[PDB]
DNA sequence: CTAGTTGATCTCATAAGGAGAAGGAGCAGAGCGCTTGAGC
RNA sequence: AUCGAGAGGA
DNA sequence: GCTCAAGCGCTCTGCTCCTTCTCCCATCCTCTCGATGGCTATGAGATCAACTAG
C-alpha cells in the first residue's frame, strides 16, 4: 500500500468526461484511506509528497474533515484553459507562476498573500471570480479549485443515496459484490464504486469479511 | 380620499397628439373622454331618433 | 542657514384600529426512482 | 428662537 | 420465475391559516402655557512654524 499508488487508482475511477474537461479530477482523502490500511502513514506519505509538488490537497466544505486532492499538473493545465478569455485571467496566471510552486499551505493569510506574493487589494476579486480563492475568514482563505460546486452537490447527493439503500437493505446488510453486480442508481452519477470507497474512509461502514466476500455494516 | 385621487391622477395630461398620457407616457385614452372635448363646452341635449 | 522669541496647539494633571402585505408552519397530496417481489 | 401641550375660528 | 405491479418513502410544491409588521388617518389660521437652555480653573511641559535679528 503506497500513497502514490493509492491516489492513482482513485484518479482512474474519476468520471473525467462527465464534467466536460473543466473541473480537474478530484479524489478525496477519505477514499485514500480505503486502499491503504494504515491511515497513520497515509497522511505521512502524502505530506512529504505534498511539499514534493506532485499533488494538491484542497479543503472542501461538505464536512469538517473534507480534504480533496487535485493533480498538480492537471490543476495547472486546466486553470489556463478556464481563466483565459476572461477578465480575471490577468493575475490568476501570476498566482499560478508564483504562489503554487512556492507554497503548499491549504489556506493563505492576509499578510502572507499580500506581502510574500505581492498581491494588491483590487485584483484579489479576480481570483474570487472563478474558484481560485475561497473564504476561510477575514484574515485567511483556503485554496480553491474552479468549478467545484457541481461536484460536491452530486457527491453529497450520492453519499446520502448509498447510505439510504444500505440501511434499507434487508437485515441492514448488503454484500459488496451486490453493489458492483447491480446497476448503479441514476440518483448518483459520480459512480457507485467512487462512493463506496468514501464511506469506508469515513468509517460509516466496516469492511467485514466473510465466506461470501466482504460485507459492509452501519456502525453499532 | 381626495388626496389619494389627486396623487393617483396628478400627472395625467392631454398630449399634443390629442392623446391622454401619464408621466411614463403610457396612453390611457386615445382621445380625451373618448371624444376629445373639454367639459366646460358640452351641454345636455336630446336625441330625436331614439325614442 | 542659526538662535531666540511669540503665539497656537496639544497633552496631562487633582478634587373601545384597520386594511393589507409579508413569512413561516404544518399538513396534504402527487409523483417517481427504487426496491422488491411474486403471480403466469 | 426650538419642542410639546391646551384652548379656540372658518 | 421473469414483467408488470404494488407499494413506498422521500421530495416538491402548494394551500390555507396563523402570526407579525409598516403605514395611515382634511386644510388653513389665532392665542397662551410650560420646558429649555451650561457658564470646572491654572499651570506645567513640549512641539512647531513664523519673525527678528545674526
Amino acid at each position: 500500500g503506497s500513497a502514490r499508488a493509492a491516489v492513482s487508482e482513485l484518479m482512474q475511477l474519476f468520471p473525467r468526461g462527465l464534467f466536460e474537461d473543466a473541473l480537474p479530477p478530484i479524489v478525496l482523502r477519505s477514499q485514500v484511506y480505503s486502499l491503504v490500511p494504515d491511515r497513520t502513514v497515509a497522511d505521512r506519505q502524502l505530506k512529504e509528497l505534498q511539499e514534493q509538488g506532485e499533488i494538491r490537497i484542497v479543503q472542501l466544505g461538505f464536512d469538517l474533515d473534507a480534504h480533496g486532492i487535485i493533480f498538480t499538473e492537471d490543476y495547472r493545465t486546466r486553470v489556463l484553459k478556464a481563466c483565459d478569455g476572461r477578465p480575471y485571467a490577468g493575475a490568476v496566471q501570476k498566482f499560478l507562476a508564483s504562489v503554487l510552486p512556492a507554497c503548499g499551505d491549504l489556506s493563505f493569510q492576509q499578510d502572507q498573500m499580500t506581502q510574500t506574493f505581492g498581491f494588491r487589494d483590487s485584483e484579489i476579486t479576480h481570483l474570487v471570480n472563478a474558484g481560485v480563492l475561497t473564504v476561510r475568514d477575514a484574515g485567511s482563505w483556503w485554496l480553491a479549485v474552479p468549478g467545484a460546486g457541481r461536484f460536491i452537490k452530486y457527491f453529497v447527493k450520492g453519499r446520502q443515496a448509498v447510505l439510504s439503500m444500505v440501511r434499507k437493505a434487508k437485515y441492514r446488510e448488503l454484500l459488496l459484490s451486490e453493489l458492483l453486480g447491480r446497476r448503479a442508481p441514476v440518483v448518483v452519477r459520480l459512480g457507485l464504486t467512487y462512493h463506496v470507497h468514501d464511506l469506508i474512509g469515513a468509517q460509516l461502514v466496516d469492511c467485514i469479511s466473510t465466506t461470501s466476500g466482504t460485507l459492509l455494516r452501519l456502525p453499532e | 380620499i381626495q388626496r389619494r385621487l389627486i396623487k393617483s391622477m396628478e400627472s395625467v395630461m392631454v398630449k399634443y397628439d390629442a392623446t391622454v398620457r401619464n408621466s411614463i407616457n403610457q396612453v390611457v385614452q386615445l382621445r380625451y373622454g373618448e371624444d376629445g372635448l373639454a367639459g366646460e363646452s358640452v351641454e345636455f341635449q336630446n336625441l330625436a331618433t331614439l325614442k
